[PDB]
C-alpha cells in the first residue's frame, strides 16, 4: 500500500446523495 | 505466548503464537519462510501427525511446556506421505 | 524478514530479525555489505560454533526478546553442563 | 403468544415451506394476526414476516400466507439494504426493492398499496426500478402507479434508472409521459443525475425528450459535471443538442481535458492535450470575434504561469508532463472556483504520486493549498489532515527538513476544525452523534501525531512559541474525549491508536516530549476522566517499563514536575501505586513524592466523612476532593 | 538550629532546623529579613495555629523526616478526627 | 586524570571511584560538610570522564556498583542514586558481577529502588548466563577459552 492506493475519494458527498437516493 | 521449533531434515525455524491459535497460522508463517505449499506440510508432535484445524492450547502446546528458553521440537516433512527425518544436532564434547 | 543462521554442520537456524539482531555480530554482518535488502533469504553462515551451541543461541535470542522488559520472577535460561564452557564462547563472539 | 412469532419469522425467512404450513395451522383468529405483524428486530432491522418472505423472494410462501391466512398489505416494517435503511415500506415495497415478479403480482392482486409510501415519500416504483427489473415496473406502472410525484427529497424513479446501468426501465419511464425537469433541492433536474452517471445512450435519449438544459442552484451546469467526471463521450452529444451555447461550449472540453489531466481514474497526457487544443481551437478561428480569456492572477503554490493565452506555449508543453497537468489544475479552478469541495482531490492525487517515488516538496506544496482550500470550504478535513500527519512522519523518517510555517499552519487549522466539531457535537443530533465523535476522535489523534511531528523538528524559537501558544488555546477551550480522556490522559496512554502508516514509525505513545509540550502549554494536569484516572493513574500502568524506561520516566518527572498529584484516588478509591502494576513504575513514582501532611490530612478527612464545604480554603476543596 | 514554633496559645514547640525545614513556609520565614545569624532565638510566631495543631505539625515534621526514605509500609500517621479539617489549613499554610 | 592513572587505593581497597559513591567516607566536619555530601554524582561523572577504572574491586571485592546499591537514601536523594547507577552502567560495569561472597549488585541492595533501578539498567547477556553457569557448576575453563573470557568467568 502507498499514498496513492490508499487515496479514497470524497464520498461524504456521496453519503449525501445517496440519502436523497433512497428508494 | 507459545514458542516452538519447526523442524526439517536441517531447517529449523524458531516460531511464535498464541495459546488460543490453530495449526493455520503456523502453518502461514511456515508459507511465508519455506515458501512450501500447505497441503504438503503436516506437523508431528513427538512423532505423531495432527490435524490442521485444532488450536495449539489443548493439542499440547501449553505455554508451561513450550516455554521460549525450550522450545518444543515440532517435526516438518516435505511431499518429494515421509516419514519424520529430525536430524539431530552435534553431540556436546563431554566435562574436561 | 528473517534471518537463515547456518551452524557448524550447515543446520539452517532460521530467525526472526529484530531477534537475531540482538547479538553484535549479528548486527555486523547483517550491516556493511551484507545488508541483503530483499528479505528473503538474509543467510548468515557460521563455519565455527556447532549446531547444539547456535540452537541455544537462537532459544536465548527468542528467550530475551520475550522477556526483555518483564524484571518480575524472571525465568531461568537452561544451560546444560556439557554445553556451558562452549556457549560462552559462542556468546562471547557474538556480542551479547 | 411472543414465542410461536419468531419461529413463523423464522420459517418464512427461511421460506420452508414444509414449516409454514405446519406451524400456522391450528391458530385462532385473533392468535393468527398476533404473529403476522409481529416486530421482530433482527440485525438491526424490524422484520415482518411477510416483508421478510418479500424480501427473500419466497414466492409460495408469500402466496400461502396472502391467500389463506389473509394478512394485510398495509403492514411497515424495516429492510436493512446496501447502505440504504428504509423504514414503514410496505410488503410490495419490499419485494420490488429485492426484485422478485411474483411477490409483487401477489401482492398486487392481493391488494397491495402501490402508491403506499414511506416516512420519506418513498414509493415501491422507485425500489422496483433500482434495479431496473423491466417486468416489475411495467406490472407496477399497469397497476395504476404515479411516476410525477417524487420522494420527500425530490426524487422520483427517473434519475435513480439514471445512475443505475438498466435503460430499459428509464426508456420505459421515459416512455410513458415522463417529466425530467423535475428539480432537487439544489435545483438538480434529471439531466444533472444522467450527466453525473455520464451514461452514453441514457443521455442521448434525454436530449431526444426534453433535456431542458438549465441551471441549478449552485451555478452549475450539467455539462460541467458531464465533463468533470472526466468521460469524453457525453459532451460531444451535449453540444450535438440544439440549445447548446457557445460560452457552454468554451467551458466544455476544456474543462474536460483539465479533468482528464489530474484524475487517477483517467490519467492520460495525450487525450488532455487533444481535447485543450480542440478547445483552444474552438474559439481561435475568428480573429475578429476572438474571446480572450479571463484568467485570475497566478498562485505563487500554482506555479509561476497565467494559463495559455498563444498557441505557441500550448505546443510548448506538448512533452511536458507537470506543466500540462498544472495547467489543466489551473484552468479546472478557475471554471469550478474556489468554492468546490471536489477541486482538492486533483491536488491531493497529484501530491500523492509526486510523493510515490520519493520526493516531498511538491508533495507538500500541494497538499498545504488544498488543506486551505478545504479550509476555506469548512469541511471536515480530518482524514486528510491524518494523510497529511503520514506524510510528515514518512519525511521524518527518510530524514528530510521540515518547513516549520507547515506545521504551524496544519496545528491552527487542526484547533479550529476541532472547534468546529466541539460546537458540531454541541448542536448534532443522536443519530450521528456517534460517528461525529469518532471523527472528533481521530481529529484529537492526528493533532496529537503533529504535536509529536513538532517536537520531532528542530523549529526556531519563534515557531516553536506560536505552536506553545496555539496549544494553549488548544487545551484551554477543553478537548475531551468521549471516555474523559484529555490531551495529556492520550499522550501518556500507550493504548492511543497509532495508524498503519509510517506515523507507527516515528509517532508513537506514551511520547516525553509530547507530553512535556503539553505540560509547557498550560494543560490541565490533574485532569480527571470518567473513570476517575489522571495522568499519572494511566503513565503507571505503562507495559514496556524497561526498553522505553527512560521516556517512561521522563514522563512521571514531567507529571510530577507539573503538579500531579501522587496521591489521587481514582472512582475506585485506587491511588497511582494501587495502578502501578508494575516494579519500575512503582518504585519511580514512590521516588518522586514527599511525605506531604496535607495529604493525610485530606486523607483522614474524606475517610472520616468530615464535612469540608466552605470551612477550608477553596483550593483545599478540590484537594479533599483528589483524595 | 535548634528553631522555636511558638503557637496562638503561647505554647512554644521548639523543634530542629532541619525538621521544621521540611515545611516551605516556615523556611521562609526563617529566611529573608527573619533570619537573624546569631543562633540565638529563631523564633517563628503563628498567630493562627492553635497548639493542638502545631503539636500535631511538630510530630509531623519529625515522623517525615524520619521515614522520609524507607518506603517500606511506614506506620500511618494517627490524625484524630477533630484535629484533621483543622490540621488541613496548618499543612497548606505550612506546605508539606 | 593524572590522580586515577596513579590508581590510589585505600587501606580497605577503596579506589576513588568507590569512595565518590560510598555514603560511608568520612567527610570532613568543619565546613566541607555543608557542601560535599557523598556519594556525589558530580564526582563520580567526572572521574569517569577521567578514564577511572569502573569495575575495580576492594578487598572484599566489592565494586563500586555493590557500594552504590547499599545507599541509605534512595527516596530523599533520588537524582544522585539514578546519576552514579546511570554514569556507572554506561561508563562500562558488570550489573551481575560476583564480590568474594558471590553476591551481585542486586543481592548487595538494601533498598529496592535501587534494584530496579540497576534491573532498568541491567541488560540480559548471554555471556553472564553461561559465565554464571559455568562459575555454577565449576566447570574448568583454564586454558578452554580467551584470556578475557577467563577473568570474564572469574568476576561472575
Amino acid at each position: 500500500k502507498k499514498h496513492s492506493l490508499d487515496l479514497l475519494s470524497k464520498e461524504r458527498e456521496l453519503n449525501g446523495k445517496l440519502r436523497h437516493l433512497s428508494p | 505466548d507459545v514458542f516452538l521449533m519447526i523442524r526439517r531434515h536441517k531447517t529449523t525455524i524458531f516460531t511464535d503464537a498464541k495459546e488460543s491459535s490453530t495449526v493455520f497460522e503456523l502453518k502461514r508463517i511456515v508459507e511465508g519462510i519455506l515458501k512450501r505449499p500447505p497441503d504438503e506440510q503436516r506437523l508431528y508432535k513427538d512423532d505423531q501427525l495432527l490435524d490442521d484445524g485444532k488450536t495449539l492450547g489443548e493439542c499440547g502446546f501449553t505455554s508451561q511446556t513450550a516455554r521460549p528458553q525450550a522450545p518444543a521440537t515440532v517435526g516438518l516433512a516435505f511431499r518429494a506421505f515421509e516419514a519424520l527425518c529430525i536430524e539431530p544436532f552435534s553431540s556436546p564434547p563431554e566435562l574436561p | 524478514m528473517y534471518v537463515k543462521l547456518i551452524s557448524s554442520d550447515g543446520h539452517e537456524f532460521i530467525v526472526k530479525r529484530e531477534h537475531a539482531l540482538t547479538s553484535g555480530t549479528i548486527k555486523a554482518m547483517l550491516s556493511g555489505p551484507g545488508q541483503f535488502a530483499e528479505n528473503e533469504t538474509n543467510e548468515v553462515n557460521f563455519r565455527e560454533i556447532p549446531s547444539h551451541v547456535l540452537s541455544k543461541v537462537c532459544m536465548y535470542f527468542t528467550y530475551k526478546v520475550r522477556y526483555t522488559n518483564s524484571s518480575t520472577e524472571i525465568p531461568e535460561f537452561p544451560i546444560a553442563p556439557e554445553i556451558a564452557l562452549e556457549l560462552l564462547m559462542a556468546a562471547n563472539f557474538l556480542d551479547c | 403468544m411472543e414465542g410461536l412469532a419468531g419461529y413463523v419469522y423464522k420459517a418464512a425467512s427461511e421460506g420452508k415451506v414444509l414449516t409454514l404450513a405446519a406451524l400456522l395451522l391450528n391458530r385462532s383468529e385473533s392468535d393468527i394476526r398476533y404473529l403476522l405483524g409481529y416486530v421482530s428486530q433482527q440485525g438491526g432491522q424490524r422484520s415482518t414476516p411477510l416483508i421478510i418472505a418479500a424480501r427473500n423472494g419466497h414466492a409460495k410462501v408469500v402466496r400461502l400466507l396472502l391467500e389463506h391466512y389473509r394478512v394485510q398489505t398495509q403492514q411497515t416494517g424495516t429492510v436493512r439494504f446496501d447502505g440504504y435503511v428504509i423504514d414503514g415500506a410496505t410488503a410490495l415495497w419490499c419485494a420490488a426493492g429485492a426484485g422478485h415478479f411474483e411477490v409483487v403480482k401477489l401482492l398486487v392482486s392481493h391488494g397491495a398499496n402501490v402508491n403506499h409510501t414511506t416516512v420519506t415519500n418513498s414509493t415501491p416504483l422507485r425500489a422496483a426500478c433500482f434495479d431496473g427489473r423491466l417486468d416489475i415496473v411495467k406490472y407496477l406502472v399497469e397497476n395504476n402507479a404515479n411516476i410525477s410525484i417524487a420522494n420527500k427529497y425530490d426524487n422520483t424513479c427517473l434519475m435513480i434508472a439514471a445512475y443505475k446501468g438498466h435503460t430499459d426501465v428509464v426508456r420505459y419511464l421515459l416512455e410513458q409521459r415522463a417529466d425530467p425537469n423535475a428539480k432537487a433541492h439544489c435545483g438538480a433536474t434529471a439531466l444533472h443525475f444522467a450527466a453525473e452517471a455520464g451514461h452514453i445512450d441514457i443521455v442521448k435519449e434525454l436530449i431526444k425528450w426534453r433535456a431542458a438544459i438549465v441551471v441549478n442552484g449552485h451555478g452549475m451546469t450539467p455539462l460541467k459535471v458531464a465533463a468533470e467526471s472526466c468521460k469524453a463521450d457525453v459532451v460531444e452529444l451535449l453540444l450535438s443538442h440544439a440549445d447548446c451555447d457557445r460560452r457552454s461550449r468554451i467551458e466544455a472540453l476544456e474543462l474536460l481535458g483539465a479533468s482528464f489531466a489530474n484524475d487517477r481514474e483517467n490519467y492520460d497526457i495525450i487525450k488532455t492535450y487533444h481535447y485543450l487544443y480542440l478547445a483552444m481551437l474552438e474559439r481561435f478561428q475568428d480573429g475578429d470575434n476572438i474571446l480572450e480569456k479571463e484568467v485570475l492572477p497566478p498562485i505563487h503554490a500554482y506555479g509561476n504561469r497565467t494559463e495559455c493565452r498563444n498557441p505557441q506555449e500550448l505546443e510548448s508543453i506538448r512533452q511536458d508532463r507537470d506543466a500540462l497537468h498544472m495547467e489543466g489544475l489551473i484552468v479546472r479552478e478557475r471554471i469550478l472556483g474556489a468554492d468546490n469541495i471536489d477541486v482538492s482531490h486533483p491536488i491531493i492525487y497529484r501530491g500523492a504520486v509526486y510523493a510515490d517515488n520519493m520526493e516531498f516538496e511538491q508533495c507538500i506544496k500541494l497538499w498545504l493549498h488544498a488543506l486551505h482550500l478545504r479550509q476555506k470550504g469548512n469541511r471536515n478535513t480530518h482524514k486528510d489532515l491524518l494523510r497529511f500527519a503520514q506524510v510528515f512522519s514518512q519525511m521524518i523518517h527518510l530524514n528530510e527538513t521540515v518547513k516549520a510555517p507547515d506545521i504551524e499552519c496544519v496545528l491552527r487549522c487542526s484547533v479550529l476544525e476541532i472547534e468546529q466539531s466541539m460546537n458540531r457535537v454541541k448542536n448534532i443530533s443522536d443519530a450521528d452523534v456517534h460517528n461525529a465523535m469518532d471523527n472528533y476522535e481521530c481529529n484529537l489523534y492526528t493533532f496529537l501525531y503533529l504535536v509529536c511531528i513538532s517536537t520531532k523538528t528542530q523549529c526556531s524559537e519563534e515557531d516553536q512559541c506560536k505552536i506553545n501558544k496555539q496549544i494553549y488555546n488548544l487545551i484551554h477551550l477543553d478537548p475531551r474525549t468521549r471516555e474523559g480522556f484529555t490531551l495529556l490522559h492520550l499522550a501518556v496512554n500507550s493504548n492511543t491508536p497509532v495508524d498503519d502508516f509510517h506515523t507507527n514509525d516515528v509517532c508513537s505513545f506514551p511520547n516525553a516530549l509530547v507530553t512535556k509540550l503539553l505540560l509547557d502549554c498550560g494543560a490541565e494536569v490533574n485532569a480527571v476522566d470518567n473513570e476517575g484516572n489522571s495522568a499519572l493513574h494511566i503513565i503507571v500502568q505503562y507495559n514496556r517499563p524497561i526498553s522505553d524506561f527512560l521516556t517512561l520516566h521522563s514522563i512521571i518527572i514531567s507529571l510530577v514536575e507539573a503538579g500531579a498529584h501522587t496521591d489521587m484516588t481514582n472512582k475506585q478509591n485506587k491511588t497511582p501505586l494501587d495502578k502501578s502494576t508494575t516494579g519500575v513504575s512503582e518504585i519511580l513514582l514512590k521516588t518522586q513524592m514527599k511525605m506531604s501532611l496535607k495529604c493525610l490530612a485530606a486523607r483522614a478527612v474524606r475517610a472520616n466523612d468530615i464535612n469540608y464545604q466552605d470551612q477550608i480554603p477553596r483550593t483545599l476543596e478540590e484537594f479533599v476532593g483528589f483524595h
